[PDB]
């Protein structure tokens, strides 16, 4: 009645699916085979008259290993099998290879598929878009299906947790490029697009996981763990329900402006836990905390505009009014003069679940803030130097144009992150 | 119901938006057709950004 | 209808293959001109 | 100076050739897509014929 | 040529335009040619150009 | 799913090309006798990728052995893991060319070349979805280079968007094998700009030096060189036929790596080469692979890297490993040698990782390397060609050939205009 | 000699890919001339039938 479609885009999206589905499956008791032993599965997954749940999710890729992998993985039996599309060839880093010559059919199966899967949900609340932005795939048939989807399905709230290139680490070349042109064709289509830098979710994992060791596995871990908390209100009862409609209406004050950080707390090892009170309180400021987040861009350059928290487990609404009028009341956190109460506080009943094997903490509290502010626009400052930079001599442009891209399409895109750019500068400005 | 700014200064040369639902009034086709052609003649011109 | 637009296509093919003024009369003259070029620069810094 | 004015010219020159080039690429590539229906067609023309 | 060294440069394309490719004909088949090209004199010094 | 056809060339290339399906077949635990005997699954869940399955459960490798000669097919096929090839891959003539890619590239080569595509188009035609094409041969050489580069352009004319991926044994700085070396090396190197893709430097001597200096070895035959150099051409692509944490193809490598289309030639090294009495002492660690892998007497290229600038550089590890620790490592690296690096492409690394490390070895490394440096070695050529090539010695069994003079003007034109990019991307300043 | 370098390099690739866009060109012609020629044979056949 609540029902989200899930859609995976790319090795990241698909990597990150795997433990969001994980989580989900963890969450609502559903065995890997795609059976349980009310109705809170229905925003993530559709019962049969067998009584096994399939998820509403789509794994769209143009290299088949990432998929494969699911295909013979813990999750063969759960997951649908035309569901899992997977391409012939690699897009290769290549938006032009991923958005004009490779992704047309792929995009097409996968329509095809997302109407099947919309027609057996009876209310849709939106579309959870989980892509790369950094790689061909993510970026050219990420885009391509965002465009498709605004223009069928239309009003539908589609959130894209979109990961961008950290500022100073990176394992693409051409990186800064895509990165660009999947700025460029989302500006105009995802509703609310959340933020990630692998940097910044590596120094959580060094500093508050104390894992001298991050990898992928735990990056996707947290990343579903805060998805989950996202999407908790849907699922599960408790004061103060946000809706994925609310969400952009609480959140986005102009429509351009809808990039948005997510921080959440506490990252903490069993370890490290029932050292600390963990009280509200605590765990309010420590998502306020200019480190917390899983982008590597400080507020204290910008000012915030809007911050929806989303509380789990045992909260009180007076602890959540206490700790956040004394976040007003802190010095260092600034809001834009032009939204006093930028404040959209929701509360849940429902505790995070832990993934067995992983290293965050069964914690009776968890906050996840998604915040509007004027500072993230100093990472794309970041990459409209680096891209200018190749630019001014072009390099790698062939393989670009090679698939149907034209120069002009370059141009437009640097053009179009300048004016995000001079959006954030204007909305940060009196 | 169908809603335009009739008086709004700004959207006047737009001339209220709307719906413009035939393909050839859809979006900004004045704006769409002069950025491409001023793109076409720095490219033709060899003019590169 | 299948006759008119059988015939178009015939003729448009068929002045394809033979025009003065065809997509691949254009092509042809681009390329033969860039094989004398090459051959030209070729034999000319063998002579250098 | 006369290499850089003169790379300038030629860079400018052939700049245009490859946007003329690429314009023309885009006419052969549909005059040969406007090939391929014609033998279908030939075939059943040729099918009620006979 | 303005004194420039050419190496393994294309020459200049189809010019497309009656014109230039009239010019560029006169180029390679050395129709009009003046063999002193530049110059300098002393006051009242002879050059005896030649342009064929 | 995504197949390679290989193709092994001259003699240089057919015994490279043999170690490297016996170290392909070794890696998958196929025995020389076609079947598996490898105990796990992911070994057979992408061998297609080199292997198609014959009648029974033999597994016959997509090679194309070519060569003019046939005692070097007598050796391959007599050798250890002879008899795994389709001997209707064995393509072969009667005379040998003397050294002569004139004779390799026009006389001999034109009428065995008919049964070469034909070979390769049976084999081509047979995949499902082709990666492309990879040539092992070395530059130097008659027969090896001349019909390779004969070879390359017909595949390029026949399937243009198809990956191309050469692997070249440059003739060596110092010592060199054959007289008409430099000859055969700039005919070669005019051909693969124009047409493979993607192509590798290797060089004798460097092997040798590497061999020598990291490995310790006392005996070196070239057994050991194709060894290093199979599992260099293992690694380039085990991320095709693994599972990968952060996986990249070949055409994902190609396009983080060439710049400019023309600058597509790479360096090599693997690690962790260790020698066998260092072998304790050493600790297998990603700081550990990754120094030995920016060290200059790892690559496998003669040209050492801090003469030239750094344009690109991938490389694909293998084994479980934190791409935290490997982004960590290689950023650290630009940054520590900014200096090697060219300053307008901000970051200069390709990272790959797989999850299934080579046998015996825990972790590893292949560095794939596109620097400026190789314009010392194309110096080198030039050196020895102009030289050679002012007195016109030995031009004239390449000129009874049937090939024009000009010809040979025509290559080293190109070779120096290829030094000429490489020198001005090594000196061009940002903005 | 830094402005000519600049302008050296921007006309050299350039240059380049409109060579490669000539190369194209003569691999979509190859392609397409080998269809021609049934194309030639299916008008025959028709005029003979008419
Ligand atoms: N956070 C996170 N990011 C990842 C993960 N795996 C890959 N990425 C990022 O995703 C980017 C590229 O994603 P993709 O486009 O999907 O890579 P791909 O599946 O090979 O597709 P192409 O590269 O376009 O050919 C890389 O630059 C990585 O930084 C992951 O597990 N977690
Ligand atoms: N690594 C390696 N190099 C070799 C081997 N055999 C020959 N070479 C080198 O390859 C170079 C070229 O020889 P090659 O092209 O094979 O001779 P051809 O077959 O008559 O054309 C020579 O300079 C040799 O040093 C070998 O087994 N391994």
């Amino acid at each position: 009645m609540r029902e989200v479609i899930s859609i995976h885009i790319g090795q990241a999206g698909i990597q990150v699916g795997n433990a969001c589905w994980e989580l989900y499956c963890l969450e609502h008791g559903i065995q890997p085979d795609g059976q349980m032993p009310d109705d809170a599965f229905n925003t993530f997954f559709s019962e049969t008259g067998a009584g096994k749940h399939v998820p509403r999710c789509i794994f769209l890729d143009l290299e088949p290993t990432v998929v494969d992998e699911v295909r013979t993985g813990t999750y063969r039996q759960l997951f649908h099998p035309e569901q899992l599309i997977s391409g012939k060839e690699d897009a290769a880093n290549n938006f032009a290879r991923g958005h004009y010559t490779i992704g047309k059919e792929i995009v097409d199966l996968a329509l095809d598929r997302i109407r099947k899967l919309a027609d057996n949900c009876t209310g849709l609340q939106g579309f959870l878009v989980f892509n790369a932005v950094g790689g061909g795939t993510g970026s050219g048939l990420g885009s391509l299906l965002l465009e498709r989807l605004s223009v069928d399905y239309g009003k539908k709230s589609k959130l894209g947790f979109t990961v961008y290139p950290s500022p100073q680490v990176s394992t693409a070349v051409v990186e800064p490029y895509n990165s660009v042109l999947s700025t460029h064709s989302l500006l105009e289509h995802t509703d609310v697009a959340v933020m990630l830098d692998n940097e910044a979710i590596y120094d959580i994992c060094r500093r508050s996981l104390d894992i001298e060791r991050p990898t992928y596995t735990n990056l996707n871990r947290l990343i579903a763990q805060v998805i989950s908390s996202l999407t908790a209100s849907l699922r599960f009862d408790g004061a103060l329900n946000v809706d994925i409609t609310e969400f952009q209406t609480n959140l986005v004050p102009y429509p351009r402006i809808h990039f948005m950080l997510s921080s959440y707390a506490p990252i903490i090892s069993a370890e490290k836990a029932y050292h600390e009170q963990l009280s509200v309180a605590e765990i309010t400021n420590a998502a306020f905390e200019p480190a917390s987040m899983m982008v590597k861009c400080d507020p204290r350059h910008g000012k915030y505009m809007a911050c929806c928290l989303m509380y789990r487990g045992d909260v009180v609404p007076k602890d959540v009014n206490a700790s956040v009028a004394t976040i007003k009341t802190k010095r260092t956190i600034q809001f834009v003069d032009w939204c006093p109460t930028g404040f959209k506080c929701g509360i849940n009943y429902q505790p995070p679940t832990v993934v067995p094997g992983g290293d965050l903490a069964k914690v009776q509290r968890a906050v996840c803030m998604i915040s509007n502010s004027t500072a993230i626009g100093e990472i794309f400052s970041r990459l409209d130097h680096k891209f200018d930079l190749m630019y001014a001599k072009r390099a790698f442009v062939h393989w670009y144009v090679g698939e149907g891209m034209e120069e002009g399409e370059f141009s437009e895109a640097r053009e179009d992150l300048a004016a995000l750019e001079k959006d954030f500068e204007e909305v940060g400005a009196e | 119901a169908r809603v335009g700014r009739p008086l709004d200064p700004l959207l006047a040369p737009l001339g209220g938006g709307g719906t413009t639902l035939s393909p050839a009034t859809l979006g900004h086709p004045a704006a769409a057709a002069a950025h491409a052609q001023h793109v076409a003649t720095l490219a033709a011109n060899g003019v590169m950004l | 209808r299948r006759d008119a637009m059988l015939g178009s296509l015939l003729g448009d093919v068929i002045g394809g293959l033979t025009d003065p003024n065809s997509p691949l009369a254009e092509a042809e003259a681009a390329l033969s001109h860039a094989d004398k070029v090459r051959r030209k620069k070729k034999e000319s810094l063998h002579n250098e | 100076r006369k290499e850089r004015d003169f790379h300038r010219m030629h860079h400018k020159r052939v700049a245009q050739e490859k946007n003329k080039l690429l314009t023309d690429l885009r006419r052969l590539k549909e005059h040969y897509a406007k090939y391929e229906p014609t033998i279908l067609e030939l075939k059943k023309k040729y099918e009620t014929l006979m | 040529p303005d004194g420039v060294e050419l190496e393994n440069w294309v020459e200049p394309g189809r010019p497309r335009t009656e014109g230039e490719r009239m010019r560029d004909l006169i180029a390679e088949y050395k129709l009009f040619e003046m063999r002193p090209r530049s110059g300098e004199l002393e006051p009242g010094a002879r050059c005896t150009v030649t342009i064929e | 799913m995504r197949e390679i056809v290989h193709i092994q060339g001259g003699q240089c290339g057919n015994q490279i090309g043999a170690k490297f399906w016996e170290v392909v077949s070794d890696e998958h635990g196929i025995d020389p006798t076609g079947t598996y005997h490898g105990d796990s699954d992911l070994q057979l869940e992408r061998i297609n990728v080199y292997f198609n399955e014959a009648t029974g459960g033999r597994y016959v490798p997509r090679a194309i052995l070519m060569d003019l000669e046939p005692g070097t097919m007598d050796s391959v096929r007599s050798g250890p893991y002879g008899q795994i090839f389709r001997p209707d891959n064995f393509v072969f003539g009667q005379t040998g060319a003397g050294n002569n890619w004139a004779k390799g590239h026009y006389t001999e080569g034109a009428e065995l070349i008919d049964s070469v595509l034909d070979v390769v188009r049976k084999e081509a035609e047979s995949c499902d979805c082709l990666q492309g094409f990879q040539v092992c041969h070395s530059l130097g050489g008659g027969t090896g280079s001349g019909m390779g580069t004969l070879l390359i352009s017909k595949i390029r004319e026949e399937y243009p968007d198809r990956m191309m991926l050469t692997f070249s044994v440059v003739p060596s700085p110092k010592v060199s094998d054959t007289v008409v070396e430099p000859y055969n090396a700039t005919l070669s190197v005019h051909q693969l700009v124009e047409n493979a893709d993607e192509c590798m430097v290797l060089d004798n001597e460097a092997l040798y030096d590497i061999c020598f200096r990291t490995l310790k070895l006392t005996t070196p035959t070239f057994g050991d060189l194709n060894h290093l150099i199979s599992a260099v051409m293992s690694g380039i692509t085990c991320c095709l036929r693994f599972p990968g944490q952060l996986n990249a193809d070949l055409r994902k490598l190609a396009v983080n790596l060439i710049p400019f289309p023309r600058l597509h030639f790479f360096m090599v090294g693997f690690t962790p080469l260790t020698s066998r009495g260092s072998q304790q002492y050493r600790a297998l660690t990603v700081p550990e692979l990754t120094q030995q892998m920016w060290d200059a007497k790892n690559m496998m290229c003669a040209a050492d890297p801090r003469h030239g600038r750094y344009l690109t550089a991938s490389a694909l590890f293998r084994g479980r490993m934190s791409t935290k620790e490997v982004d960590e490592q290689m950023l650290n690296v630009q940054n520590k040698n900014s200096s090697y690096f060219v300053e307008w492409i901000p970051n200069n690394v390709k990272s790959s990782v797989c999850d299934i490390p080579p046998k015996g070895l825990k972790m590893s490394a292949t560095f794939i390397g596109n620097s400026t440096a190789i314009q010392e070695m194309f110096k080198r050529v030039s050196e020895q060609f102009t030289a050679m090539f002012r007195r016109k010695a030995f031009l004239h069994w390449y000129t009874g050939e049937g090939m024009d003079e000009m010809e040979f003007t025509e290559a080293e034109s190109n070779m120096n205009d290829l030094v000429s990019e490489y020198q001005q991307y090594q000196d061009a300043s940002a903005e």
